Protein backbone atom coordinates (compact mmCIF):
# COMPACT_ATOMS: atom_id res chain seq x y z
CA UNK A 1 0.00 0.00 0.00
CA UNK A 2 1.05 3.52 0.48
CA UNK A 3 1.54 5.92 3.67
CA UNK A 4 1.30 8.78 4.46
CA UNK A 5 4.35 11.32 3.87
CA UNK A 6 5.27 9.11 0.33
CA UNK A 7 1.71 10.32 -1.54
CA UNK A 8 2.86 12.97 -3.95
CA UNK A 9 5.07 16.48 -3.51
CA UNK A 10 3.25 19.36 -2.61
CA UNK A 11 4.07 23.27 -2.20
CA UNK A 12 2.97 26.40 -1.39
CA UNK A 13 -0.85 25.58 0.28
CA UNK A 14 -2.02 26.47 4.09
CA UNK A 15 -4.78 24.68 5.74
CA UNK A 16 -6.75 26.31 8.90
CA UNK A 17 -8.59 24.25 10.85
CA UNK A 18 -11.03 24.19 13.97
CA UNK A 19 -11.50 21.61 16.85
CA UNK A 20 -14.51 19.72 16.58
CA UNK A 21 -15.06 20.67 20.20
CA UNK A 22 -14.79 24.13 19.06
CA UNK A 23 -17.54 24.30 15.93
CA UNK A 24 -21.11 23.45 15.74
CA UNK A 25 -21.92 19.81 13.89
CA UNK A 26 -24.90 21.68 11.81
CA UNK A 27 -24.37 24.70 11.62
CA UNK A 28 -27.00 25.86 9.06
CA UNK A 29 -28.25 22.86 7.98
CA UNK A 30 -31.66 24.04 6.36
CA UNK A 31 -30.56 27.48 5.95
CA UNK A 32 -27.71 26.39 3.47
CA UNK A 33 -28.52 22.69 2.74
CA UNK A 34 -31.88 22.80 1.41
CA UNK A 35 -30.86 25.08 -1.31
CA UNK A 36 -28.08 22.94 -1.77
CA UNK A 37 -30.44 20.03 -2.67
CA UNK A 38 -32.49 22.32 -4.87
CA UNK A 39 -28.94 22.94 -6.39
CA UNK A 40 -27.39 19.52 -7.36
CA UNK A 41 -31.21 18.07 -7.84
CA UNK A 42 -31.66 21.15 -10.51
CA UNK A 43 -27.45 20.12 -12.07
CA UNK A 44 -28.72 16.23 -12.35
CA UNK A 45 -32.37 15.88 -13.40
CA UNK A 46 -32.06 16.55 -17.05
CA UNK A 47 -29.49 13.16 -17.08
CA UNK A 48 -31.20 10.85 -14.43
CA UNK A 49 -34.59 11.76 -14.99
CA UNK A 50 -35.89 11.15 -18.63
CA UNK A 51 -34.81 7.27 -18.97
CA UNK A 52 -37.04 6.85 -15.88
CA UNK A 53 -39.97 8.69 -17.70
CA UNK A 54 -39.06 6.88 -20.62
CA UNK A 55 -39.39 3.55 -18.53
CA UNK A 56 -42.71 4.70 -17.21
CA UNK A 57 -44.61 5.43 -20.01
CA UNK A 58 -43.13 1.47 -21.34
CA UNK A 59 -44.39 0.52 -17.85
CA UNK A 60 -48.18 1.76 -18.31
CA UNK A 61 -49.01 1.12 -21.89
CA UNK A 62 -47.32 -2.47 -21.63
CA UNK A 63 -49.84 -3.69 -18.65
CA UNK A 64 -52.19 -1.68 -20.71
CA UNK A 65 -51.97 -3.32 -23.86
CA UNK A 66 -51.40 -6.42 -22.15
CA UNK A 67 -55.19 -6.71 -20.53
CA UNK A 68 -57.31 -5.21 -23.15
CA UNK A 69 -55.79 -7.54 -25.68
CA UNK A 70 -56.25 -10.86 -23.82
CA UNK A 71 -58.36 -10.35 -21.36
CA UNK A 72 -61.12 -8.14 -20.97
CA UNK A 73 -61.09 -8.84 -25.03
CA UNK A 74 -62.99 -11.24 -26.16
CA UNK A 75 -64.16 -8.49 -29.20
CA UNK A 76 -66.72 -9.36 -31.29
CA UNK A 77 -67.16 -13.03 -32.89
CA UNK A 78 -70.63 -11.85 -33.96
CA UNK A 79 -73.74 -14.31 -35.37
CA UNK B 1 1.36 60.50 14.01
CA UNK B 2 0.60 56.64 14.41
CA UNK B 3 4.15 55.84 16.41
CA UNK B 4 3.77 59.51 18.65
CA UNK B 5 0.17 58.34 19.47
CA UNK B 6 1.13 54.93 20.45
CA UNK B 7 4.34 56.37 22.71
CA UNK B 8 1.76 58.66 24.42
CA UNK B 9 -0.71 56.19 24.69
CA UNK B 10 1.24 53.54 26.62
CA UNK B 11 5.20 55.06 27.67
CA UNK B 12 3.25 56.62 30.53
CA UNK B 13 4.92 56.36 34.25
CA UNK B 14 2.75 53.62 35.70
CA UNK B 15 3.68 51.26 32.87
CA UNK B 16 7.68 51.76 33.43
CA UNK B 17 10.15 50.04 35.54
CA UNK B 18 13.48 51.12 35.60
CA UNK B 19 15.70 48.30 36.64
CA UNK B 20 19.43 47.84 37.86
CA UNK B 21 21.66 45.58 38.78
CA UNK B 22 25.67 45.55 39.97
CA UNK B 23 27.86 47.61 41.72
CA UNK B 24 25.46 50.26 42.34
CA UNK B 25 23.58 51.36 45.39
CA UNK B 26 19.39 52.08 45.89
CA UNK B 27 19.24 55.55 46.46
CA UNK B 28 21.82 56.54 43.72
CA UNK B 29 19.09 54.73 41.12
CA UNK B 30 16.74 56.38 43.56
CA UNK B 31 18.26 60.18 42.71
CA UNK B 32 19.03 59.31 38.99
CA UNK B 33 15.07 58.06 38.40
CA UNK B 34 14.05 61.66 40.44
CA UNK B 35 17.02 63.86 38.40
CA UNK B 36 16.29 61.87 35.29
CA UNK B 37 12.72 60.85 35.13
CA UNK B 38 10.42 62.97 37.33
CA UNK B 39 7.96 64.49 34.48
CA UNK B 40 6.10 62.40 32.60
CA UNK B 41 2.60 61.59 34.38
CA UNK B 42 2.66 65.02 35.88
CA UNK B 43 -0.34 64.66 33.56
CA UNK B 44 -1.90 61.07 33.67
CA UNK B 45 -4.94 60.72 31.68
CA UNK B 46 -8.62 60.93 32.66
CA UNK B 47 -11.11 58.34 30.13
CA UNK B 48 -8.43 56.92 27.99
CA UNK B 49 -9.06 53.12 28.43
CA UNK B 50 -5.25 51.11 28.71
CA UNK B 51 -6.91 48.03 29.68
CA UNK B 52 -6.38 44.18 28.27
CA UNK B 53 -9.22 42.62 27.45
CA UNK B 54 -9.08 38.64 28.23
CA UNK B 55 -7.49 36.36 24.78
CA UNK B 56 -9.44 33.61 23.25
CA UNK B 57 -7.53 30.46 22.77
CA UNK B 58 -8.86 28.24 19.92
CA UNK B 59 -8.64 24.66 19.74
CA UNK B 60 -7.06 24.40 16.02
CA UNK B 61 -4.61 23.70 13.74
CA UNK B 62 -2.87 25.43 11.18
CA UNK B 63 -1.02 23.73 8.40
CA UNK B 64 1.65 25.33 5.85
CA UNK B 65 2.16 22.56 3.72
CA UNK B 66 5.78 23.01 1.90
CA UNK B 67 7.29 19.87 0.38
CA UNK B 68 10.35 22.08 -0.65
CA UNK B 69 11.75 22.64 2.78
CA UNK B 70 14.33 19.26 4.29
CA UNK B 71 12.22 19.59 7.74
CA UNK B 72 9.44 19.57 9.10
CA UNK B 73 9.03 22.42 12.12
CA UNK B 74 5.71 21.57 14.71
CA UNK B 75 4.69 22.56 17.78
CA UNK B 76 1.80 21.79 19.92
CA UNK B 77 0.61 23.50 22.90
CA UNK B 78 -2.49 23.33 24.99
CA UNK B 79 -4.06 26.84 27.19
CA UNK B 80 -1.37 27.64 30.06
CA UNK B 81 -2.73 29.75 32.63
CA UNK B 82 -0.98 33.14 32.78
CA UNK B 83 1.86 34.59 34.85
CA UNK B 84 0.47 34.68 37.82
CA UNK B 85 -0.99 31.07 38.54
CA UNK B 86 0.92 28.65 40.98
CA UNK B 87 0.13 26.42 38.82
CA UNK B 88 2.93 27.23 37.05
CA UNK B 89 5.98 25.76 38.72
Amino acid sequence: GRQFGHLTRVRHVITYSLSPFEQRAFPHYFSKGIPNVLRRTRACILRVAPPFVAFYLVYTWGTQEFEKSKRKNPAAYEN
Amino acid sequence: ADLTEYLSRHYKAPRMVLAAAGGLEHRQLLDLAQKHFSGLSGTYDEDAVPTLSPCRFTGSQICHREDGLPLAHVAIAVEGPGWAHPDNV
